[PDB]
DNA sequence: CGGTGCAACAAAT
DNA sequence: TGATAAGCAATGCTTTTTTGGC
DNA sequence: GGCCAAAAAAGCATT
DNA sequence: GCTTATCAATTTGTTGCACC
């Protein structure tokens, strides 16, 4: 699996940045999405994909073991929404 | 936020690093995850969430706009699993 | 650089 | 597991975003 | 950095 | 319109990665 170090290494390689400006970008990165999404914002990342929030009210649930119904707490999820560029790309792939 | 947004919030808080640097990372990062997918590998990011391929039957499908059948092959298609610290940091409720 | 502890993971249930 | 919510086959037209030069 | 027009990608219809 | 995903609780085994 692809990690952040893997990535930090891969910045490191390919743009020359310092081992320590490429691991603190890679996190940075993730903590921006992060926050967007955490103040409500949708994240559009063309090429890629997006990030969109959904708010989901309570539903009918269950223990899946014992089958207790409990309900699922209303909430506020995200999803991803992989774009059509990104979908061709590995429609015909294999899991490795 | 789009990506070029994106790009503009780290380069503001990455002052060290020239604004086009970063916009050349975040190309690169992006292009190092969709490379990873469609080598068919996943992605683990901890705190963020995981990246897999999941698998779709080949079927008989549609045009939905003339409802013509149409034959689709197997395939498989990107699927995002928010992590911990993005699922509470995401709900508001 | 490399070793370790463990919450965040996956998967079964 | 099981009630409920989300996503999608084809594709032409519209809209948004990116790209690259000044 | 902005401004611009052309291209790329996404958005919509409905998906 | 039909297919796939969301999610509930707990246990067990794996791993990203912070820390040393």
């Amino acid at each position: 699996a692809l990690t952040k170090a893997e990535m930090s290494e891969y910045l490191f390689d390919k743009l020359g940045l310092s081992k320590r400006d490429a691991k603190e970008l890679v996190e940075l990165f993730f903590e921006e999405i992060r926050r967007a999404l955490e103040n409500g914002e949708q994240v559009k990342l063309s090429g890629f994909g997006n990030f969109d929030l959904r708010d989901k009210n309570q539903r009918p649930g269950r223990n899946p073991k014992t089958g207790e119904d409990i309900p699922i707490t209303a909430r506020r999820v995200v999803t991803f929404r992989p774009g059509q560029k990104l979908k061709s790309r590995v429609e015909n792939a294999s899991p490795k | 936020m789009t990506k070029s947004e994106l790009i503009e919030r780290l380069a503001t808080q990455q002052s060290h690093i020239p604004a086009k640097t970063v916009e050349d990372a975040v190309k690169e990062m992006l292009e190092h995850m969709a490379s990873t997918l469609a080598q068919g590998e996943r992605i683990e990011i901890r705190g963020f969430g995981s990246f897999s391929l999941h698998y779709r039957a080949p079927r008989t499908g549609r045009n939905p706009k003339t409802g013509d059948k149409v034959e689709l092959e197997g395939k498989y298609v990107p699927h995002f699993k928010p992590g911990k610290e993005l699922r509470d940091r995401a709900n508001i409720y």
